[PDB]
């Protein structure tokens, strides 16, 4: 299931993106 | 030669509609838009890497089941980062769904985004995109 | 105070989709799009006049007027129908009005005659020659 | 009233159609 896979990497890149600006 | 009438009309309306909302956007809404464009472009690179690393059938799906599943899962306790990633995914699918019955597939994926948005969206995204604005000026 | 995050996402997606379809148009398709932009503005003037005289509130009326213009149709009718959707869009900026704009567009593109590609090709090339 | 406008919209379009079929 690439559904589980791709999503896991999207949630990962989205979390990283979120943390780049949560403090700024 | 002949042209794709539906493809041309699509361009005209989408651009005319794009100018419509932006005009009616409040100033603070227009700062938010310029901050979404920036963070949307930043996540775009890693986003287009995972899609392509999955394959051409995944980077360019013939359907809407796959992208709409990712969008709905990103927006399931959400944060501003997931919302932006989801917005940009919809845009990328749109960049691919440019002619004919691909336009209606695009209609479905926008609806999933706007309907699955959280109640706190207006509030959180207002704050989070202010950080983006002042980090970039 | 508080932003309509839906409207902001809309504005963004609309522009990105426009630029996408425009970058993938053929050279003469791009000449047709400019041709449709001028003719659309040429009829937007009296098209606005008729709707102001309506003084009316739903997406039911717009959907019928479009399909009415497309029942034996001509390039002029197809252009007027196109510009009508654009004006409904300029009214439908926020909320569930956006979904209304998409359905009206769907109606438009769905009911176009099968010869529209060469009917508009010839007619919109005539508009371009006279406007440069 | 809808076809009052409906009739006028067809009027515009044919005026529009007339100008560029000659060219």
């Amino acid at each position: 299931q690439w559904a589980r896979e791709i999503g896991a990497q999207l949630r990962r890149m989205a979390d990283d993106l979120n943390a780049q600006y949560e403090r700024r | 030669d002949d042209i794709d009438a539906s493809a041309v009309m699509a361009a005209y309306l989408a651009r005319e509609y794009a100018e419509a909302v932006e005009e009616q956007l409040t100033p603070r809404e227009r700062d938010a838009l310029e901050a979404l464009r920036v963070s949307g472009e930043e996540v775009r690179s890693p986003l287009l890497q995972e899609l392509s690393n999955a394959g051409e059938h995944r980077a360019n799906p013939e359907n809407s089941h796959i992208p709409a599943a990712l969008v709905s899962a990103l927006l399931e306790p959400t944060s501003p980062g997931r919302m932006v990633t989801a917005v940009e995914l919809c845009a990328q699918m749109g960049r691919l769904w440019t002619r004919g019955r691909q336009l209606v597939d695009f209609m479905r994926l926008v609806y999933v985004l706007l309907d699955r948005l959280p109640p706190t969206a207006d509030e959180d995204l207002g704050a989070w995109l202010q950080a983006v604005a002042r980090v970039h000026g």
